[PDB]
């Protein structure tokens, strides 16, 4: 499964100040940016432009040139409207998009939270807000769901134009999404045995404090933490009685080692 | 509601005395998004420091990603220093020399 999302976030600080900046991800790798600063939406691959065409992507790219200058206005709009009872700043955030899976089918979505907190989806052919939204959102989704263009343009954005946009990511960014990365792991430290391991790609990946033949059930994993060269650090860590270390080791199992794990062993 | 920055700082590889290396700082779980990341050395802001664009979790909370090039020694000290909204004073966390 990949799930491709479109992060938008857009920071209104007062009257004259607003700016919105968006990144798009195919599951854990980054795609493309649109920093305010930019007319245009900037590829971070060589592949951002899956299969369209430049004319197809200028068509597209339009349409969001079009989104982001009419939704700015929107906001500062709802805002005066609403004076004085919606203090500025305010922040939304929406992600939007798609997750493929076998055969070929897929699901998407499209959320938005106002600060901080998920308020407002689309889901079938209108906006809705979700139970526990403010009530004064009623009224301005009712609005929107009055303009049926609007209402189609993202019907087919979310059930069309994203899983087609994605099947084409997919095949010409392969090489990239199948990259294997190898990890590299090392060991520091009554006490704690820590297990470091990094640079691995894809994520999963399967780390364990053994002794010999017995995987050590105490053994805690880390958060995963990313790496600044698209690839993964994980830390795995055993509490061991200060004397008892002798014979432990950490064991890395991933996908690009074959089956050749790295065993470390500490005190050695 | 505002929520306060979390920061890890960890080493892309091995980190070997005088070696050169890469170190991390990853800044989690805080709201709203405008907030000023420094990397350390010796306690002074080092001018290189690259960040990843902003971006947020499934939760909503947003996230960066600073890193710098490093060589660690034994005479040296690396921090990353934030500085946000949720926090009156800037939170410093050292790097525990082994991540
Ligand atoms: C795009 O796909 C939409 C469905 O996909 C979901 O939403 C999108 C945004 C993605 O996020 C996707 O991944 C999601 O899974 C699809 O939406 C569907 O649109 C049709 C109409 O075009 C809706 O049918 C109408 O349904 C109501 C009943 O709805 C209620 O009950 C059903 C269960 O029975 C629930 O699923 C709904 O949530 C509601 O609770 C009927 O009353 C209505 O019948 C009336 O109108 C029809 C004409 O359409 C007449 O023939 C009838 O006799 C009645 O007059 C419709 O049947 C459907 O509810 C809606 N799905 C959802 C979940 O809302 C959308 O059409 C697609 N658009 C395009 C351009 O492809
Ligand atoms: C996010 O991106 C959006 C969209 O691009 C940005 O919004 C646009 O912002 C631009 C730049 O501010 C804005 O253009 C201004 O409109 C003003 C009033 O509407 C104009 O009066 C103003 O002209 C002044 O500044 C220009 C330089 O930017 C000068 O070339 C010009 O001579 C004017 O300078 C005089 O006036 C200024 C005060 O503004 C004064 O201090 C100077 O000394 C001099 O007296 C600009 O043209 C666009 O209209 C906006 N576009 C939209 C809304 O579609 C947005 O700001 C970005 N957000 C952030 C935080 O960067
Ligand atoms: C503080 C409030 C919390 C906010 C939560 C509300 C959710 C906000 C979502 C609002 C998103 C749409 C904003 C723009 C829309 O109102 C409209 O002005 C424009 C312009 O509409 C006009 O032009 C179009 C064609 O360009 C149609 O003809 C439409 O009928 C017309 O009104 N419509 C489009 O750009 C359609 C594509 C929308 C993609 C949204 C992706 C998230
Ligand atoms: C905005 C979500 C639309 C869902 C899928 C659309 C198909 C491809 C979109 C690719 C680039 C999107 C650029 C970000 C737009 C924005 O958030 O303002
Ligand atoms: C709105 O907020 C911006 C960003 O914080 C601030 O710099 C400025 O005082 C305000 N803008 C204007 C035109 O007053």
């Amino acid at each position: 499964n990949y799930t491709f999302r479109c992060l938008q976030m857009s920071s209104f600080a007062n009257r004259s100040w607003s700016r919105t900046d968006s990144v798009v991800w195919l599951g854990d790798l980054q795609t493309h940016r649109w920093s305010n600063d930019s007319a245009t939406i900037s590829f971070t691959k060589p592949w951002s432009q899956g299969k369209l065409s430049n004319q197809q992507w200028e068509k597209l790219q339009h349409m969001f040139q079009v989104y982001r200058v009419s939704f700015t206005r929107d906001i500062q709009e709802l805002v005066k409207m609403m004076s004085p009872k919606e203090d500025y700043p305010i922040e939304i955030q929406l992600s939007a998009g798609c997750e493929m899976y076998p055969g070929n089918a897929s699901e998407s979505f499209l959320h938005v939270a106002f600060q901080g907190k998920y308020v407002v989806r689309f889901w079938g052919t209108s906006w809705q807000t979700v139970p526990g939204a403010p009530s004064w959102l009623d009224l301005p989704i009712k609005v929107l769901n009055a303009d049926q263009g609007t209402s189609a343009t993202v019907q087919m954005l979310l059930n069309d134009t994203c899983p087609l946009f994605v099947r084409g990511l997919l095949e010409a960014g392969k090489s990239d999404l199948e990259k294997q990365e190898k990890p590299v792991a090392w060991l520091s430290s009554h006490r704690q045995l820590v297990c470091h391991v990094s640079g691995f790609y894809p994520k999963p990946v399967w780390v364990m404090w053994m002794r010999g033949d017995q995987e050590q059930q105490g053994t805690h994993r880390g958060d995963f933490l990313p790496n600044a060269d698209e690839t993964w650090y994980l830390q795995a860590t055993l509490d061991v009685e200060a004397g008892e270390e002798a014979g432990l080791a950490c064991r890395v199992k991933h996908s690009s080692l074959g089956g050749q794990d790295i065993i470390l062993y500490w005190g050695s | 509601i505002q929520k306060t920055p979390q920061i890890q700082v960890y080493s892309r590889h091995p980190p070997e005395n005088g070696k050169p290396n890469i170190l991390n700082c990853y800044v989690t779980q805080f709201h709203p998004p405008h907030i000023e990341i420094q990397m350390l050395k010796n306690g002074k802001k080092i001018p290189k420091v690259e960040m990843s664009d902003m971006s947020f979790s499934k939760d909503w909370s947003f996230y960066i990603l600073a890193h710098t090039e490093f060589t660690p020694t034994e005479t040296d000290t690396y921090a990353c220093r934030v500085k946000h909204a949720s926090m009156a004073e800037p939170k410093t966390v050292y790097w525990d020399r082994d991540m």
